[PDB]
């Protein structure tokens, strides 16, 4: 949970170029996509029977921004993700039973979004910054399973 | 692997071409970076940026899942030798395939944004977990 | 599989023979205390200790097991039905298949004193691991 | 960890048989078995290729032994297993650099082995106790990853 100046450059530099409206969205989809056990959590957001139902889904993009919002809340307090994440993490681990593993996954399909989108300039040191940082969101939200 | 999958597979990777050494190492440096634990398997390498030795086993990696794209019905067979290497010999942690993975899908993603779209990207990520389970066998 | 797997999972779990229903629904409340968020995959199930549907239905994955190790080297088509009851219906994470597995392992070890030895724990290891990926494929 | 009373009773009344010359390396000696990557944290044990050979080993016991024993301790201050695990984690995941997995994975070994020698006794309710536990002890040993 604390990143060297190096990583925070990484980190910064890049998420004020990310556009808050689609990335979620993009992240959310392809962890539904890619992993489809995931939709078990998601069935009243309605049609995610092939690809093109989920990336099109009103509710997956909406979702997916309120998820990514968690995510810079985390980016701005970086020193405390436990408790930046405390309430989320009640909500995922008491309520709705997801398998924390599962946030892992979500990370690293966030950092496959943004290389998707960055191209070249996600370079292999501004990968593993982001990796410390989805790592720490996933620990923290799972806290309450510990 | 479903044919989709195969064609899916077969179309993106086949855009790799004469970049697999590039791309093989730079997933293998990914790898390194951003989980530090994967390092214990190669003490005997010089893991530094520009290392010629993770650039001439970056293109190793790459060019064995382009014979396993050649052969993805039978991959059993098309990896079997590299099976026992990680399997037997060298005893690789299944954690780590899904972290080479991982470092394979995001250069996959950061070099050909057209290709890896939703569809393609779970058709790679169940190539290159099939491939994992044969080499961890 | 190795044949020498094959070889330690057909001996074991010849040894287990006709208690196979019981190991199952004892594998099942194990697992459903130590890791109480499977209970939500059985809404409609009484999950008390003692319960007669969590007896029955170990019995009936008990079942599913024995065909797995009188098929194990077509596990694929053995198991057919249950791939698309757990994968696409229930959509069970594979998460789950590693508890289950695990508490499977822990009943067999506290009732097979000496069969439960290095050797065939690990073979059985391997063996259902090899039937949850048929069962998330 | 937080046992209850009743667990607590449970699990320290099981630890109370158990052989701590050999526990240790037979959980040990499984995890390698069962899960042979482990093998190459311990190369200068010496012969780790069969699995008579890793049961047998001398040096497999005698560092079994150590780990049953932060077990040991690590029962003793289940509310704070920091004040057991910092060091060792320190030691694991800075200097080993062990994958976390692998803390589960020899938990669960441990688990099995107990069940293997207690057989009836290790009833459903107290494999529950252990494994939170095991789950608390693998999660401290992790805390330098975190
Ligand atoms: C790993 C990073 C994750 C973050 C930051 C995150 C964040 C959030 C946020 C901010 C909410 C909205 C809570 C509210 O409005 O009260 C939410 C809800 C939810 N999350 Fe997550 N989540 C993550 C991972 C996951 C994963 C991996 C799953 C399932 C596979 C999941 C399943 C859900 C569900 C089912 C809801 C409730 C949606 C609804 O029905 O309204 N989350 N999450
Ligand atoms: C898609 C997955 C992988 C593929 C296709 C693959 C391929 C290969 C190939 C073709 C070689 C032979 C090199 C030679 O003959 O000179 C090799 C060696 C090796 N692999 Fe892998 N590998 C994979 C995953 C991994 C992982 C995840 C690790 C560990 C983190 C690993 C560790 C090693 C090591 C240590 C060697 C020996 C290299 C040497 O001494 O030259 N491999 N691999
Ligand atoms: C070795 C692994 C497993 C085997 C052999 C197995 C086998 C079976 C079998 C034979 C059935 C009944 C099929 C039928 O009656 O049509 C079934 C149903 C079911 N299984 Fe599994 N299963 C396994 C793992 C799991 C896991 C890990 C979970 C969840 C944690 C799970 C959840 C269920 C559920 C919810 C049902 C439906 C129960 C009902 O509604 O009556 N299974 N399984
Ligand atoms: C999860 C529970 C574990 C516990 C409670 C534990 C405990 C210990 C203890 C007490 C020591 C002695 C430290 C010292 O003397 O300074 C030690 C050392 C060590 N542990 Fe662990 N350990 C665990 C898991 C693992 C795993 C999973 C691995 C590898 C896969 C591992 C690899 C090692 C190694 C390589 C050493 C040093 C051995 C040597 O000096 O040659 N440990 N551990």
């Amino acid at each position: 949970v604390h990143l060297t100046p190096e990583e925070k450059s990484a980190v910064t530099a890049l998420w004020g170029k990310v556009n808050v409206d689609e990335v979620g969205g993009e992240a959310l989809g392809r962890l539904l996509v890619v992993y489809p056990w995931t939709q078990r959590f998601f069935e009243s957001f309605g049609d995610l029977s092939t690809p093109d139902a989920v990336m099109g889904n009103p509710k997956v993009k909406a979702h997916g921004k309120k998820v990514l919002g968690a995510f810079s809340d985390g980016l701005a307090h970086l020193d405390n993700l436990k408790g930046t994440f405390a309430t989320l993490s009640e909500l995922h681990c008491d309520k709705l039973h997801v398998d924390p593993e599962n946030f892992r996954l979500l990370g690293n399909v966030l950092v496959c979004v943004l290389a998707h989108h960055f191209g070249k300039e996600f370079t292999p040191p501004v990968q593993a910054a982001y990796q410390k940082v989805v790592a720490g969101v996933a620990n923290a939200l799972a806290h309450k399973y510990h | 692997l479903s044919p989709a999958d195969k064609t899916n597979v077969k179309a993106a990777w086949g855009k790799v071409g004469a970049h697999a050494g590039e791309y093989g190492a730079e997933a293998l440096e990914r790898m390194f970076l951003s989980f530090p634990t994967t390092k214990t398997y190669f003490p005997h390498f010089d893991l530094s940026h520009g290392s010629a030795q993770v650039k001439g086993h970056g293109k190793k990696v790459a060019d064995a899942l382009t014979n396993a794209v050649a052969h993805v019905d039978d991959m059993p067979n098309a990896l079997s030798a590299l099976s026992d290497l990680h399997a037997h010999k060298l005893r690789v942690d299944p954690v780590n395939f899904k972290l080479l993975s991982h470092c394979l899908l995001v250069t996959l993603a950061a070099h050909l944004p057209a290709e890896f779209t939703p569809a393609v990207h779970a058709s790679l990520d169940k190539f290159l977990a099939s491939v994992s389970t044969v080499l961890t066998s």
